[PDB]
């Protein structure tokens, strides 16, 4: 048995434009980055960075 | 285009239930919503609540919700209103109303909140 | 929640007579009002949503106009037809716990 949990919200509008996110490593880890131009979606990478 | 066909009178023992019914013609029930409303016998209207058909939801009037249910059949195109725990203070003509939506069916839902189709009025009393 | 007083409870009229029928909210509303006609046995006929749109067969005498808690109705020209219970609805809701005003009657007076 399944039963539909209804749930009614405020509806005001807002201003809704996405901002660049970066993500960064915590103290303890790096990551690392693949600077292929030819990168597949998996295999290695010969070019290599580090970035935090 | 939307007609409504109101169910017929009825009364009922003080705390007892009732149920009334509106049948939808004309048009697709589930392309638009209905209302409720509780005309009191000489006195103002009362909003009881509304219906969703393309969701089945609906909200009800803050003093009325331990008694009423509101719900519908869309298969018979038909909405209901039923009401428990009776008092005579609840003579009244009970009714529904209905508003076209901007094709519920393909999500275009305006939620009115003003009625245009209303049916005739059926009177529940009490005994 | 809302309250919507009807100014006149009867208005004093005659035929050809402007009928103001004003409606006072508690609280304010934009466009989401609307004017309802009670005639005696009858529907609560559909006159005006959005405080001055016109319903698809409502006659051109019916107009109106408001914002914020102050809204009138208006019958130009006013004919016997006309003398229904007028109802202001006030919908601006959500949960929509919509409400009503008591109605306001026009008479003829003799
Ligand atoms: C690995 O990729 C990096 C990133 O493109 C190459 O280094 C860049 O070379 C350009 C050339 O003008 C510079 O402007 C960038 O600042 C360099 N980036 C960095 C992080 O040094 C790099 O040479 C590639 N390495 C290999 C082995 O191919
Ligand atoms: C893109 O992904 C495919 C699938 O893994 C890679 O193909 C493998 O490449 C390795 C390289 O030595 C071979 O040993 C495997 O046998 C390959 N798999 C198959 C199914 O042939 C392919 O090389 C990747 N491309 C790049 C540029 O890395």
């Amino acid at each position: 048995n399944c039963n539909t949990s209804v749930i009614t919200q405020a509806c005001p509008k807002v201003s809704f434009e996405p901002i660049p996110i970066h993500y960064c490593a915590p103290a303890g880890f790096a990551i690392l980055k693949c600077n292929s131009k030819t990168f597949n979606g998996s295999g290695p990478c010969t070019n290599v960075s580090t970035v935090q | 285009q939307v007609q409504l066909l109101e169910s017929g009178a009825e009364v009922k023992k003080p705390g007892s239930s009732v149920k009334v019914s509106c049948k939808a013609s004309g048009d697709t029930f589930i392309r638009y919503s209905f209302t409720w409303v509780r005309q009191a016998p000489g006195q103002g209207l009362e909003w009881m609540g509304r219906i969703i058909t393309i969701l089945d939801v609906a909200h009800y009037a803050p003093h009325l919700q331990g008694r009423v249910t509101i719900t519908a059949d869309k298969s018979t195109s038909t909405v209901y209103l039923e009401l428990r725990n009776l008092r005579s203070d609840d003579t009244a003509v009970y009714f529904c109303a209905g508003v076209y939506e901007g094709e519920a069916d393909e999500g275009e839902y305006d939620n009115n909140g003003f009625l245009k189709h209303w049916g005739q009025g059926t009177l529940v009393t009490v005994t | 929640e809302l309250e919507l007083t009807q100014s006149p409870a009867t208005l004093s009229v005659s035929p050809g007579e402007r009928a103001t029928l004003s409606c006072r909210a508690s609280e304010s509303v934009s466009s989401d009002l609307a004017w309802y006609q009670q005639k005696p046995g009858q529907a609560p006929r559909l006159l005006i949503y959005g405080a001055s749109t016109r319903a698809t067969g409502v006659p051109a005498r019916f107009s109106g106009s408001g914002s914020g808690a102050e809204f009138t109705l208006t019958i130009s020209s006013l004919q016997s037809e006309d003398f229904a219970v007028y109802y202001c609805q006030q919908y601006n809701n959500w949960p929509p716990r919509y409400t009503f005003g008591q109605g306001t009657r026009l008479e003829i007076k003799r």
